[PDB]
């Protein structure tokens, strides 16, 4: 099967390089074109870069000239993304693909993210959400869990250690004028169940290498 | 003090050397030349008999170090026997478009192949391409190379399209001066073959008798040929 | 460059009806070989993008049969003869005829549903948070559809701008419904002058723009 396995993101500051890889597999590499394209927080797709199978011609768009450079090794069956300068507007998931016979994007990694600030690394605070009857509805109560000022992003929120997955809503992350992020996760309950059943928001950010639980309870 | 004749008689050996590694229609083109100037009446008449010969054995050079086919002056193609024998369903609207600039359709490049699918053919064009741009980035040599594009098309992985490579050369003093007027003179044909959609590269380069022996455009082997047999004889023609 | 508008934006469609995409280029497609490099992709929501059709009309290997292309020049068109509800997520056409390859802007397919009306929840702020000196208001509008809505905060009837950030979940794969949040902050100083906190919530589903609201003290 073709996969294309990309590596290298991470958090780079303003003016700063990094270097992006793409391991592919199932298929004869060396006879394609590669391709980079990229995808910044809840926009559309930007193509990056085009590299024939040869590395006689390649192609960039116009916002990467001058900064970025494409290149790759046959012979490992790899491509690179070299990046530099680069800014804030350059944060998005990066994907490496190819048509594996044509110009159009056939096969996608699954991408790596890149963040170009210049905030520090910062795990989560976490804050209940409690349950009230201004959270009730019915038979039902919504609790949840405010997971404020964290950076970069991926963050992993579950719910009593992943058993609790109906009726969540993990909200996408905003990223604030602060330059960290921040986001709630609620989840619908049996108003029944308040008191007797513990609720735990788990909070993974990997980037920091933090992990909060907190519990969330009547107040 | 000494006559031509005469002058032709010291360089019998490296004239001689020089006829033997030609192409055989190359050689005897020059063979014949060297004859004229043997029997010139005139200094002028054998000044232009031994520029023709310059010309003629560089070309056969160049043929031999790359490979390729020496083809006569007489029976070099034209562009518009390329595109009528290449791209015939294209030649039509090659000839309307050429209405006001007919003399496109009679431009006769040194070489004018096509990749293999009288226009002679090469395996890579793409790889004669690249050989040139590389030489010239690393000796510094000059060239000139520009290549056909409808609109800002991308080059494409799925089909093949046939293609034509129009290479000059040449041996002269002022190797900038020809680069840059051949890459003058073919830019409205290249811009005519990107708005028929037919791809194309020019490629001009250039060599003097000033530049190192090893960084030619043609085998160091072949300098030593022209630079013992034409080069001298032009020193014999002027100071005698 | 290359300008590619696709149309509509969104397209709500019923599960089972068919949809239709359009996509028009600034010029056209058509490649001097002969061929007309417009593709079609779908972005699963958080997933990397999928190739549906390549050169206007080809599906790509796998891709259900329900996916079709056509078009020439500039103007191209994608159907879903049959929506199902893997089809939610944003269709993307793109061209590769020219440099810069550009894509168009997305058009979201959205799953039709009954109207849902949203729960409206508040929660206060923590006494964690209020101990570190700032007070998070949470207003939540669950599992409602359509996606339009409005909501605004009051601090003792006295409208707030400037001071509020909400979040949208995608359609939900199961229920087809959105859910909302919007979240006040206040500095601590500045909620504890002043009792009512006020969530306005507007939607269609309603018979009237709903008022959620708590005391402070209480």
């Amino acid at each position: 099967e073709v996969k294309l396995e990309e590596s290298g993101g991470g958090l780079v500051r303003p003016g700063g390089s990094r270097k992006l890889s793409c391991a592919a597999s199932g298929f004869t590499f060396s006879s394609y074109g590669m391709q980079w394209v990229r995808q910044a927080p809840e926009k559309g797709l930007e193509w990056v870069a085009y590299i024939s199978s040869g590395s006689r011609t390649i192609y960039y768009a116009d916002t990467v000239k001058g900064r970025f450079t494409i290149s790759r090794d046959n012979p490992k069956n790899t491509l690179f993304l070299q990046m530099t300068s680069l800014r804030s507007e350059d944060t998005a998931m990066y994907y490496c693909a190819t048509g594996y016979g044509g110009t159009w994007f056939a096969y996608w990694g699954q991408g790596t993210l890149v963040t170009v600030s210049a905030a520090s690394t910062k795990g989560p605070s976490v804050f209940p959400l409690a349950p009230s009857s201004k959270s009730t509805s019915g038979g039902t109560a919504a609790l949840g869990c405010l997971v404020k000022d964290y950076f970069p992003e991926p963050v992993t929120v579950s719910w009593n250690s992943g058993a609790l997955t109906s009726g969540v809503h993990t909200f996408p992350a905003v990223l604030q004028s602060s330059g960290l992020y921040s986001l709630s996760s609620v989840v619908t309950v049996p108003s029944s169940s308040l008191g007797t059943q513990t609720y735990i928001c788990n909070v993974n950010h990997k980037p920091s290498n933090t992990k909060v639980d907190k519990k969330v309870e009547p107040k | 003090k000494k006559p031509i004749a005469l002058i032709c008689a010291e360089l019998y050996k490296p004239f001689q050397d020089l006829f033997a590694a030609l192409p055989k229609d190359c050689s005897e083109e020059c063979q014949t030349l060297f004859e004229d100037i043997r029997n010139s009446e005139s200094h002028a008449s054998a000044w232009s008999s031994a520029l023709r010969i310059k010309g003629v054995a560089y070309e056969g050079f160049f043929s031999l170090t790359n490979s390729w086919r020496y083809i006569p002056e007489d029976l070099k193609p034209t562009l518009g026997m390329a595109i009528q024998t290449v791209f015939p369903d294209k030649f039509e609207k090659f000839l309307e478009r050429t209405h006001l600039h007919p003399e496109y359709r009679d431009f006769t490049p040194d070489y004018l192949m096509c990749r293999s699918r009288a226009v002679q053919e090469v395996s890579s064009v793409s790889a004669v391409v690249d050989r040139f741009k590389s030489k010239s980035s690393e000796k510094g040599r000059p060239i000139r190379q520009e290549e056909s594009r409808p609109k800002t098309e991308s080059m494409q992985e799925d089909i093949e399209v046939d293609e034509l490579l129009i290479v000059e050369v040449g041996y002269q003093t002022d190797i900038e001066g020809k680069v840059i007027s051949d890459i003058e003179k073919w830019k409205g044909v290249v811009n005519l073959m990107s708005h028929l959609g037919i791809k194309v590269n020019v490629l001009t380069c250039a060599d003097n008798s000033q530049t190192p022996r090893t960084d030619w455009w043609i085998d160091e082997k072949y300098v030593r040929l022209l630079l013992n047999s034409i080069s001298y004889l032009f020193k014999e023609l002027l100071e005698n | 460059q290359i300008v590619l508008s696709q149309s509509p934006l969104s397209l709500p469609v019923s599960l089972g009806d068919q949809a239709s995409i359009s996509c028009r280029s600034s010029q056209s497609l058509l490649h001097s070989n002969g061929n007309t490099y417009l593709h079609w992709y779908l972005q699963k929501p958080g997933q990397s993008p999928k190739l549906l059709i390549y050169k206007v009309s080809n599906r790509f290997s796998g891709v259900p049969d329900r996916f079709s292309g056509s078009g020439s020049g500039t103007d191209f068109t994608l159907k879903i003869s049959r929506v199902e509800a893997e089809d939610l997520g944003v269709y993307f056409c793109s061209q590769s005829t020219h440099v810069p390859y550009t894509f168009g802007g997305g058009t979201k397919l959205e799953i039709k549903r009954t109207v849902a009306a949203p729960s409206v929840f508040i929660f206060p702020p923590s006494d964690e948070q209020l101990k570190s000196g700032t007070a998070s208001v949470v207003c939540l509008l669950n599992n409602f559809y359509p996606r339009e809505a409005k909501v605004q905060w009051k601090v003792d009837n006295a409208l707030q701008s400037g001071n509020s950030q909400e979040s949208v979940t995608e359609q939900d794969s199961k229920d087809s419904t959105y859910s909302l949040s919007s979240t006040l902050t206040l500095s601590k100083a500045d909620y504890e002058k002043h009792k009512v906190y006020a969530c306005e919530v507007t939607h269609q589903g309603l018979s009237s723009p709903v008022t959620k609201s708590f005391n402070r003290g209480e």
